[PDB]
DNA sequence: AACCGCCAAAC
DNA sequence: GGTCACCAATCCTGTCCCTAGTGGCCCCACTGTGGCGGT
RNA sequence: CUGAAAAUACAGUGGGGCCACUAGGGACAGGAUUGGUGACGUGACCUGCCGUAUAGGCAG
């Protein structure tokens, strides 16, 4: 309960699971290096208000 | 096609009413239907200690956008905005009105049996105390005659 | 609310009719039964005895405490109980108001098992069909009550917004609401009744009765439902035929009347040709009299008294019971439900629990025609009382005798008397309201009888 | 005397 | 053998227009549905 | 034994002719979704034969 008291639902329902449908990203086997690339542009926009 | 279901539990069917008339000779099955249902109606007319109801349904093969001819309401004080010709309606389970016949209209049709008013009467009048003919507008059993009910 | 009756030549009728050009006004209060949509605590707040704010919030009280202390003629405790007798009916009315919308929600949630009016909008409405009000079961929800106690916290915000919270009694009202929970549900109540006798009684339930073109004009003052004296007369004709058929002597003492469907039928009725009177009586059509006609579908519950010899003589003959059911009602044609409906339309019951278990399965859009005990001294009080409550209707109650009964030529019976039609008030209660109010309330405060006295014959309660 | 005549107006 | 994780979050700043105008002609049904005193 | 009984609204039907919505136009600036998780062991799919054959056929 919100103030720490056990509410009585089945003893077997506590070991029960939830089905999770996730997306997972792993490196393929025997791929030594992974790469992350982005491009950065810098403009002089802090001199004058737009 | 006329289907008749009875409270007794019978189920009568006339296949085509175009093949029947009042004076014409019928088929055997149609005479059997007439005989059986006449016996049930006669039993209902003569014995006070029996219940007798019937659900009667006519199924007509419609022509393309054919005109229907239901009961017309009696109105002698019609307004300028309203329809001069209106029909007798019955409200359904939802807020829709089925176009219908009056009970007295059906009653008038069922009791069109009186052709005893003449020795060789072809026309069947609606049973009336003075044998009133709606088409001609005369009494076939006039009040001055001995043929009227009184 | 008034509707019109037009006359052809009004000067032949009266001077009052001649002055108005033949257009006579009649009180138009018909029952309104809709098949369609459900669209909050709304039904309470609308019933406005009830809630939202005022008439008559707030007690804040002082008002209730002062009333109890005044009623303390005969001992503080005995007074509080005497206050309660009126104040508990008043406190019960507060719960009944509050329950009006709880009734609607539940109702929907049955029909549905899907929906309210709007499932999400209901869930949003502070006092609607919540999956928490969903259950537990009715029965277990009432046995739980809990919901009723919680709603008291919600009634810190609506069912009297702010004022009058700890004030004379709020605890007593909460206790009454918690008690009503138990009453609001199910598989409870049940037994013990001086009415009718018991040696036993019977209950004849006539279900799904269809009537075509019954006279909506109860008396020439009021329009709406057919006359209760018409329902009495039909039941009395049914009794007479049954008692003469079986050779028994049972009495059809009281009835309760539930309307499923109602619709007004347009047009006048064409009279047939007959010998219309003059110096020389001629075969012609009579004058066309304007009237009001209705198609209605209803249920009757008739309360049968007599000896068990006669009752079990009645119960043994079901076909002879069905056979003598009349086919006339208020001028209209009266039929049993259709042969493909699969509805047993003429059922007998020995006990009240079995009948109430059958009766709470009725359509929820239909209306119980219920007797009231309101007093009226003139028309203006009746009109104010009609402008007060939206579910009240002026109707025909019966006959106040003018002359003394004596032998008169052309009389149907030995003695003839001229009488005046008396205007009373009925209530169009919802099926849900009668369902929640309990079995005792239904079997005490829904049944009509004819009080036949020396100088008046009126339909009333009991 | 049997048969033409008199008679109303609300929202 | 059976279920579909909790803990919080719904953005602020400014405005919906101006011009001009909704037609002429002709018509809205014939039958029936009266009581009462008198010359 | 019901503001009681009883009750056929009907026949016929030409809305027609003519018609220009037009001109003008900046949605814009800023942004961290994040932590943690066992599909199976009360189940049938076994044991062999023919065949060059993980082809294809067969016996309980």
């Amino acid at each position: 309960t919100p103030q720490f008291s056990p509410k009585n639902i089945s003893p077997q329902d506590l070991t029960h699971n939830n089905i999770l449908t996730l997306e997972e990203c792993y490196v393929p086997p025997n791929v030594e290096h992974i790469f992350c690339r982005f491009s950065l542009r810098v403009q002089a926009n802090s001199l004058v208000p737009s | 096609q006329i289907e008749i279901k009875t409270s007794k539990g019978s189920c009568y069917l006339i296949d085509n009413t175009r093949k029947l008339a009042w004076e014409s000779k019928w088929a055997s099955d149609d005479l059997k239907v007439l005989e059986e249902l006449s016996n049930e109606i006669e039993s209902a007319l003569t014995d006070p200690n029996v219940f007798w109801s019937a659900d009667i349904t006519a199924k007509i093969e419609a022509s393309f956008c054919q005109e229907i001819y239901p009961s017309q309401i009696l109105n002698d004080k019609v307004k300028q905005g309203e329809a001069s010709k209106q029909f007798v309606k019955a409200k359904c389970a939802d807020g829709r009105y089925a176009v219908s016949f009056n009970s007295v209209k059906i009653g008038a049709a069922l009791q069109s049996i009186d052709d005893w008013w003449d020795e060789d009467a072809s026309k069947r009048l609606r049973v009336h105390e003075f044998g009133a003919d709606k088409e001609i507008g005369v009494a076939r059993r006039p009040p001055d005659s001995e043929q009227n009910f009184y | 609310r008034f509707s019109n009756v037009e006359f052809t030549r009004p000067a032949a009728v009266s001077m009052l009719a001649a002055s108005l050009g033949g257009v006579i006004n009649v009180l138009n209060y018909p029952p309104y039964i809709r098949s369609k949509y459900h669209g909050s605590n709304s039904r309470a707040f609308k019933l406005n005895n009830g809630q939202t704010v005022f008439n008559v919030e707030a007690l804040l009280k002082p008002e209730l405490i002062k009333a109890l202390e005044g009623i303390i003629f005969s001992n503080n405790a005995l007074a509080l109980k005497q206050r309660r007798q009126q104040k508990v009916k008043n406190i019960k009315e507060l719960r009944n108001t509050l329950l009006e919308w709880f009734s609607p929600v539940f109702e929907w949630r049955l029909d549905a098992i899907e929906n309210g009016y709007d499932l999400e909008q209901l869930e949003s409405a502070s006092e609607r069909l919540e999956y928490k009000i969903l259950s537990l079961p009715d029965n277990e929800l009432p046995s739980l009550t809990i919901p009723l106690f919680r709603l008291l916290n919600e009634m810190l915000g609506g069912v009297s917004m702010t004022q009058r919270y700890a004030f004379h009694p709020k605890l007593m009202s909460p206790l009454k609401a918690a008690l009503q929970w138990l009453l609001v549900n199910l598989t409870d109540q049940k037994h013990v009744l001086i009415e009718e006798d018991d040696e036993h009684y019977r209950y004849l339930h006539l279900s799904g009765i269809r009537v075509f073109d019954a006279q909506a004009l109860s008396n020439p003052y009021c329009s709406g439902i057919p006359s209760l004296t018409a329902v009495w007369g039909m039941i009395h004709s049914y009794q007479r035929k049954l008692n003469e058929a079986l050779g028994t002597n049972v009495r059809f003492t009281s009835f309760s009347w539930f309307i499923r469907n109602y619709s007004a039928v347009a047009g006048k009725k064409l009279p047939e040709l007959s010998l219309q009177g003059a110096q020389q009586s001629r075969l012609k059509r009579p004058g066309i009299i304007d009237g009001k006609y209705c198609d209605l579908v209803f249920d009757l519950i008739i309360h049968i008294d007599g000896y068990e010899d006669d009752l079990q003589a009645v119960d043994s003959k079901p076909d002879i019971l069905k056979a003598h059911f009349p086919s006339n009602f208020a001028g209209g044609v009266m039929h049993q439900p259709e042969l493909n409906s699969n509805i047993n339309w003429c059922c007998l019951y020995s006990n009240e629990n079995q009948l109430f278990e059958k009766l709470r399965r009725l359509p929820l859009s239909g209306c119980w025609v219920m007797p009231t005990e309101h007093k009226i001294q003139d028309l203006d009080e009746l009109l104010l009382l009609l402008n007060s409550d939206s579910k009240l209707s002026p109707s025909m109650m019966g006959y106040m005798l003018l002359t003394e009964p004596m032998a008169r030529v052309g009389s149907l019976e030995r003695l003839h008397c001229y009488a005046e039609p008396a205007i009373g008030v009925v209530k169009y209660e919802a099926a849900t309201s009668v369902r929640l109010k309990g079995i005792g309330n239904y079997f005490n405060s829904a049944f009509w009888m004819l009080d036949a006295q020396e100088k008046f014959m009126l339909m009333k309660k009991v």
